[PDB]
């Protein structure tokens, strides 16, 4: 069987039924509109799910690795890795969700605070005082 | 363009399940959200009704108020807190609901334990005390392993020899076998001059099975400590070999080691809180009054900061492994809290 | 509740040390055995030098564990659920205890040991970096030695521990040891014979299981040929040499760990702990003669003719017992109940029903009965274990039962350094002239 | 010149006559009789072994094929510029009861060299044990690694004659011998040091390549090893290290299963360890007495020692009647060496009172110390302060007469060693029988 789904820029998708069941949102459907997501993103979300650890498995879930795959495949562009995150996130598709959030902590880890600013364009509220003593608390965690 | 404040709270909360110490470096969002995160680990663990909180609040409080000195500008991020009481509920009570991230992890493992008697037959106690364990320290001994080191002032590379002479004697108090936790015997020969050295002991052993404690709601349970002076001399009598205390830190755990020898201090509060032991033993006190009717064998004690960088030098357990004093004088001070978890 | 092995034997102890001393005091001067020169040189044969309590050699019934023969504890003994052969850890009990265990006892003593069956970290990496050429029982002896820095009575000793608390820390490091020789044993098969993949350990499975899972098999079968393998290889009197030395060796108060590596080293000698193995190649090499063809007449043709050109019959013909070993009997009603066609227990089976008859024909041999070594290589060849050089390893791992009951047991009662007499052949000529002279 | 194997290839033919027919001449003769008290007491006074390298003198002390400390100390060749008698020219005398040449033991200790290389997998086995491994457990580890080179075990698995046994034991041997020192100092250098391996002379004796190897060139350390290591090479075959050698041996296991066995033995601590027993026993009396070696206040300890039941390590013995000889040629190395040595100054005090508070004390039969008395003070003065690794020193040389018995074994075809045994049930009913037949 084939399904279609719908992008917010209008474009259809045909699609297996079982890919797009990867979908924990279709699979509870008893032409699918997938809105605010665009039509380049929603390629990507099949092209990962052509290619391819339950819930309360938390451990597990943290515990896997990232296929090599996956990971030049997330290797696009930083709006595209946001907006494939986001409709990971929207459909229920936890383990692409997960392999994006591994990635984006995997730019993020051993970062300083300055540079993750830049990189993910967050602005600094913190006074240099306490950015002083979340550092000396961070160094409590490190093995010494 | 875009920014990484644009995803939803359930991504923010999945990337400080890999990232929490970047994370909440980065803005005051990501703190206070890693924050609020150990206050639903603490709570889901320890509810807020539970007889735990009742009976450490204010002691805890002195321990997270003596980190102070280190950490003020940041627990003062938040700033809707009350002075501990009975009348200031949980989640408004200063140096606790604005330091989740350490209470809990001060919840979650043993503390040190300080010999009161440091400055004071064939077998003499040198001291008798308490700290509170997690009931669980076993079955989580692959991830986060217990260690038992102890802290001697030994006055010369000779009188070390007796070091395999004092006992440690560990066991759940007023409940099950006492054990006895011990290095090899000739790792007195390892100590080459005078000063101050951290000996491992090993591991904490199974004291008992964590399925008898299944269904009971324990947590934690008071563990006691004895150390026997059995070395048929008068070492530390004359004060040769004192024994400063007790810790269960697994300091530096990429490089396993037998000792490491810190310079003689003239104050034992460079290598011990007195406002953590202090909250360590009132904690484990208070377990034993509510879990045994059983008279505690020793009078109850009264525990009563000082950071600084202090170098060690360690005999390591791997004979590959070698000396590296660059790096332990760039690390961080080691005197502080571990947050393991 | 119920009684933990060490809270029994605490209790049981005690009267067999009190039963030693009035034993000795009233008898002690009593001459049970003379020593003639030729006994010196000829190895100690027939001399008494041994107190072992475990098990006793009886000329008639077999081996007799605490009384109990095969056929005892095959039905007094625990066994696991759904299975009929015995638990070695059961045996272990009635070998230490002198009495037999309930099967909650019995499983909570499985649990014990599989409790402390972790590897230390630097064992698995010695394990795993030992080259393939060294002979498994050499690996197996290294790995029970790099033990010694768990040794909980090597520490106690350092810190002057009181004579009286020995067996205590003897007994914690002696389950501490059994706990891992599975674990240890696997890991040399998957190193030197597989591709080093050993499993985890299951929390609620016994002795032998673990050692056949890690091995590679979850055959519930092989699980119970290691039941019953362990259980009748545990122990057979102290004057066997693995035995022997492991009673030396701790009577100076070497830890449990230091006293089994010596034992397991005398059980890698090729005159002591190769009998199932020398069994095997013989086969393989009437096997290939015979082109499979096991009748009668031509079995008997190669037994004839091994006999005529000066060889034994591997596994046939025994000094003192008279009967056929009842070890072999269980093992033979183990092939029948499981694998009754097998092409190498057929081969078996016929020596059994021909060799007796040659033997007896032949005039030299005095009890022309098979042993358990005639049998254990055809059932360890049916589930896959074919590499005969580990054999010496199961062994061990079923005698350290016994060697390590009968070390419990000596430092409980205290028992002496064991530190004969020596002298030169000129000495021992200058003895025995003295002698005669005096006659 | 002949080698040590080609002399012993012509003397052992002999001794394996000589027994056989001592045997099949007095065979059946009675030299003992076995108590029941004896076998419960650990074989005390049964003749059980056959060991020809040494025997213990009730009056001289052990003699080394006849030959006491004295003699040895004299007839045996020596390192050039040395007074102190080589061990590996002991060990020829062990092997052979014949007194090697100059060039004998010269060669000898070439060939140790050529055999002292370690095997890459002992060398990164030994590199990654734990520091917390007790060294002698790291030695028996090392020695059995080395069974992948055994010359015995893959002659006797291709079938080999037993009246070749003796040829692949002799090789094991030698190159087991070869590889102890450098076991013994890897272990030193890994444990107690940095784990750095000292310079190799390729001329050096065995004594000389333990010491360089633990890091020092001092030529007075060397000739101590060289008086150690010769001096504790062999005593009778009655202790736990030879007996257990041999009993495994007798099973045909490989030289290197049954060194380590052996050394297993040598591990307990009652056995090798009453070195380290005097040395504890010294530092607490240096604490006590606060360094005050005069006679009248060392009388005073020595007395309130026994008055309280202890006895004094070190001195006191069941057979030998007169002061061990071994002690006394340590007192003549430390007062030709170090005589103003504070540890020393206490050992020699203790030496001139002793024995006579033990005699007038009148419960010590044999009042008169033993070569474990002095041999502390002695390694103490070249760094040697670790007590744990003593007993590896032991081991070094211990398999020397270990080694030696073995490859006599094998030559004559000695038999296994198999006692009997029974239960305490049975040896009731034993002893009933027995005493019912009157």
């Amino acid at each position: 069987s084939n399904v279609v789904l719908v992008s917010g820029e209008g474009e259809r998708f045909t699609v297996d039924k079982k890919i797009a069941e990867r979908s924990l949102l279709l699979k509870n459907y008893l032409v699918m509109p997938v809105p605010n997501v665009r039509s380049s993103v929603l390629q990507k979300v099949i092209e990962w799910a052509e290619h391819h650890p339950d819930e309360d498995d938390d451990d597990s879930r943290k515990s896997a690795p990232v296929d090599s795959w996956d990971r030049e495949f997330l290797k696009v562009d930083q709006e595209m890795l946001y907006e494939i995150i986001l409709a990971a996130n929207y459909l229920n598709i936890k383990p692409l969700l997960d392999a994006g959030c591994k990635v984006v902590a995997e730019m993020i880890r051993g970062r300083s605070p300055e540079e993750i600013r830049r990189t993910f364009n967050i602005v600094n509220d913190f006074t240099p005082e306490e950015e002083a003593a979340i550092r000396r608390e961070n160094e409590w965690a490190e093995d010494r | 363009d875009s920014s990484l404040m644009d995803l939803p709270l359930e991504i923010h909360l999945s990337l400080l399940e890999y990232v929490p110490n970047e994370l909440r470096a980065v803005n005051k969002y990501f703190y206070v959200l890693h924050n609020h995160s150990y206050k639903e680990k603490s709570l889901a663990w320890i509810a807020e009704d539970n007889y735990i909180w009742a009976v450490v609040k204010h002691s805890l409080c002195l321990y997270v108020k003596s980190l102070d000195p280190l950490r003020q500008h940041a627990r003062e991020i938040i700033q809707e807190t009350k002075e501990p009481g009975f009348n200031v509920p949980l989640c408004m009570t200063k140096y606790i609901a604005d330091s989740w991230y350490i209470v809990y992890n001060a919840l979650q493992y043993p503390g040190k334990i300080i010999n009161m008697g440091w400055d004071k037959p064939k077998e003499r106690t040198l001291m008798q005390s308490l700290t509170a364990l997690p009931v669980n320290f076993w079955s989580r001994k692959k991830d986060e392993p217990t260690p038992v080191n102890v802290w001697f002032y030994v006055k010369n590379a000779h009188v070390a020899r007796y070091i395999p002479k004092i006992i440690t004697e560990i066991g759940i108090c007023n409940y099950g076998p006492k054990q006895i936790v011990a290095s090899a015997g000739y790792i007195n020969e390892l100590i080459t001059s005078e000063g101050i050295y951290c000996v491992n002991l090993g591991h904490l052993p199974r004291l008992y099975d964590e399925q008898i404690f299944e269904g009971t709601g324990t947590t934690h349970l008071p563990l006691e400590l004895k150390a026997i002076d059995r070395t048929d001399s008068d070492v530390c009598i004359n004060s040769d070999l004192v024994l400063l205390g007790y810790d269960f830190i697994p300091y530096q755990i990429s490089k396993p080691w037998l000792l490491f020898r810190i310079e003689p201090v003239n104050s034992i509060e460079a290598i011990f809180n007195y406002s953590e032991c202090s909250f360590s033993y009132q904690f484990a006190w208070s377990l034993a009054c509510l879990q045994s009717e059983e008279k505690i064998s020793f009078p109850r004690d009264t525990i009563i900061y000082k950071p600084s960088k202090l170098i060690r030098i360690f005999v390591y357990k791997h004979p590959e492994q070698k000396q590296d004093l660059g790096q332990e004088i760039a690390l961080p001070n080691w005197n502080t809290p571990y947050l393991r978890r | 509740q119920e009684k933990t092995l060490k809270e029994r034997f605490s209790e049981i102890y005690p009267i067999h040390a009190q039963d030693v001393r009035q034993f000795v005091k009233e008898h002690g001067k009593t001459k049970i055995s003379d020593v003639l020169l030729e006994q010196v040189y000829g190895g100690m044969r027939g001399i008494p030098g041994s107190v072992w309590e475990g098990s006793v050699l009886d000329p008639e019934d077999g081996i007799r564990f605490r009384g109990r023969t095969i056929a005892d504890i095959q039905k007094d003994l625990p066994k696991a659920k759904g299975s009929s052969q015995p638990l070695p850890e059961a045996l272990f009990w009635l070998l230490l205890t002198g009495e037999v265990p309930t099967q909650a006892q019995v499983e909570n003593l499985s649990a014990d040991l599989m409790s402390r069956s972790e590897l230390p970290s630097h064992v698995v990496q010695l394990l795993d970096n030992l080259p393939k050429d060294l002979h498994p029982m050499a690996q197996f002896s290294i790995a029970v030695t790099a033990l010694e820095s768990e040794s909980k009575f090597a520490k106690a000793y350092a810190q002057g521990i009181s004579k009286q608390d020995y067996w205590s820390y003897t007994f914690e490091d002696s389950l501490d040891l059994l706990g891992k020789l599975p674990v240890i044993a696997a890991k040399i098969y998957r190193n030197v014979f597989k591709d080093g993949k050993m499993g985890e350990v299951d929390p609620n499975a016994d002795y032998a299981k673990n050692l056949v899972n890690l091995i590679g098999s979850k055959d519930e079968d092989f699980v119970d040929l290691m039941r019953l393998y362990l259980t009748i290889h545990s122990d057979h009197e102290g004057g066997n040499v693995s035995a022997h030395t492991s009673h030396l060796v701790g009577s100076a108060l070497s830890s449990p760990y230091l006293s089994l590596a010596s034992g397991l080293n005398g059980l890698a000698g090729p005159l002591h702990g190769r009998a199932n193995q020398e069994v095997l190649e013989w086969l393989f090499a009437l096997k290939e003669e015979v082109n499979d063809d096991y009748s009668k007449d031509t079995i008997e043709k190669y037994l004839w003719d091994t006999l005529n050109s000066g060889r034994v019959i591997p596994g046939y013909g025994h000094a003192v017992l008279r009967k056929t070993d009842p070890r072999y009997m269980a093992q033979r009603k183990f092939a029948m109940d499981h694998f009754p066609d097998y092409e190498l227990f057929k081969l078996v089976s016929s020596i059994y029903e021909v060799a007796p008859g040659v033997l007896t024909e032949h005039g030299k041999t005095k009890n022309p009965w098979p042993n358990v070594d005639a049998h254990s290589g055809v059932l360890l060849q049916y589930y896959g274990l074919k590499e005969s050089s580990f054999y010496t390893v199961l062994f061990g791992v079923s005698r350290a039962f016994g060697i390590l009951a009968q070390l419990i047991t000596d430092r409980a009662i205290g028992a002496s350094i064991e530190r004969p007499k020596s002298y030169s052949t000129e000495k021992y000529k200058e003895l025995v002239k003295n002698i005669e002279s005096k006659l």
